[PDB]
């Protein structure tokens, strides 16, 4: 099964504990993910049911919390169902404070390349979405503080 | 002897959806120019939330009106483009309750037509459509902004964007239309600039149909006009109503908005 992987790295002008407090909230992706209309959650193993806003090329996602480490600031999510042509999707989020208060976030993932679309379009599609979310994260943190 | 104003019928429904994100603007006699009575009709298909569609319904005719009061001769393209860009600007500055990040993914198509005593002006941005029925013939007065429309594909790449098929041709894989009011996060790929047609009224004109893709995604131009044709043999509201019912009967799971303007003289 054809597979692709990518990674998005961005620097956010906010302190680590602020940024992390938002990312770690598995049950509330809506806080910074514009395409999320609603999310209900049913620590590790937690499953969340996401509904997507109109205009987006999907209506739902079903995602499972694989790992949440509040010591090393890492989250591991995996999409286990959905309408979004994203099959066997599994992502890691790593948060670290900036050596300079600022935060760097690294979001990486693997997913099956869907039938009928190139690796490059699959990468572009997901990367683009992640940058939106990281952009909103920055906006939100800038507000909260 | 006959009536200067046209009989209009409107049907704008939620359909099988939970949220209504269509909106409709009906402003007959909305202005006069050189002692000529002008009319405004508009359909807006929202996405993300409803508020951009609603905003157009509340402002667009006003904005067009102010622009008309300063237009030279008959330069309607300039007038409509300015009006549409101004609408977008206002939106730039409710389900999502106007809150981030969700308000950062909202826009609307806008299809509008100013009907003067001599002309039909259609200003379109998005994939709603205006179709003229005349001599039985179905004549589209706008051309949908689809990301795979070949000229639209090229314009997007020239703005540095890309088109990806993902449940249809989509701008950046996301939006199913290449133009829209709002959606700043998708500028400059998706722009609010409308394309404008101007067509002379004839004695053969039957009616004008403005409608969201709730209608056109299942009912083609030729069968729309045919339904409207026989209803005219409120007749306009009978046509609007019959058209949306037809789209629902063809299992439309989308909001449906149909406007039917009667063009021939009466009373
Ligand atoms: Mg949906
Ligand atoms: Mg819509
Ligand atoms: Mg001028
Ligand atoms: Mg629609
Ligand atoms: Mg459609
Ligand atoms: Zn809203």
């Amino acid at each position: 099964q054809k597979r692709c992987r990518s990674s998005v790295v961005e620097t956010i002008e906010a302190p680590l504990p602020l940024v992390w407090s938002i990312l770690r909230s598995f049950d509330k992706p809506q806080a910074y993910q514009r395409f999320v209309k609603s999310c209900t959650m049913r620590g590790k193993g937690s499953v969340r049911d996401v509904t997507l806003v109109s205009g987006f090329p999907a209506d739902f996602s079903t995602e499972r919390l694989e790992e949440l480490d509040d010591e090393s600031h890492v989250m591991v999510v995996s999409i286990i169902g959905g309408n979004h042509r994203l099959v066997n999707y599994k992502s890691k989020t790593k948060v670290v404070a900036s050596p300079e208060k600022k935060t760097v976030v690294v979001e990486s993932y693997v997913v099956d390349v869907p039938e009928g679309t190139s690796e490059e379009d699959t990468i572009f599609f997901v990367d683009n979405i992640i940058r939106y979310n990281l952009t909103s994260l920055a906006k939100l943190t800038k507000k909260m503080m | 002897f006959f009536s200067d104003v046209p009989k209009i019928g409107t049907t704008s429904v939620c359909g099988r959806r939970r949220d209504m994100e269509d909106a409709v603007s009906i402003h007959p006699s909305f202005l006069q120019r050189n002692s000529e009575n002008h009319h405004f009709y508009g359909v807006f298909d929202g996405h993300g939330c409803s508020h951009v569609a609603e905003k157009c319904r509340e402002r667009l005719h006003d904005i067009v009106k102010k622009e008309v009061e300063v237009m030279a001769s008959d330069e309607w393209t300039e007038t409509m483009v300015k009006s549409f860009q101004k609408m977008d600007k206002e939106v730039s500055q409710c389900r999502c309750e106007l809150q981030s990040p969700q308000c950062d993914a909202v826009g609307s198509t806008a299809v509008v037509s100013v009907v003067t005593p001599e002309k039909i002006i259609v200003s379109n941005c998005g994939d709603s459509r205006a179709v003229l029925c005349r001599n039985g013939v179905a004549i589209p007065l706008s051309v949908d902004h689809k990301p795979d429309r070949p000229d639209e594909l090229i314009r997007i790449q020239q703005a540095g964007g890309r088109v990806i098929y993902w449940d249809g041709a989509r701008v950046l894989g996301v939006l199913a239309m290449s133009r829209a009011i709002g959606d700043n996060y998708l500028k400059p790929y998706v722009i609010p600039d409308p394309e404008v047609t101007v067509t002379d009224r004839t004695d053969e004109d039957e009616c004008l149909i403005l409608a969201s893709d709730g209608l056109w995604d299942v009912v083609p131009n030729e069968t729309a006009c045919g339904v409207a044709r026989m209803c005219l043999r409120n007749a306009c509201s009978d046509a609007a109503l019959l058209l949306t019912k037809l789209a629902l009967a063809r299992q439309s799971s989308d909001n449906v908005s149909v406007v039917v303007v009667d063009l021939r003289k009466r009373r």
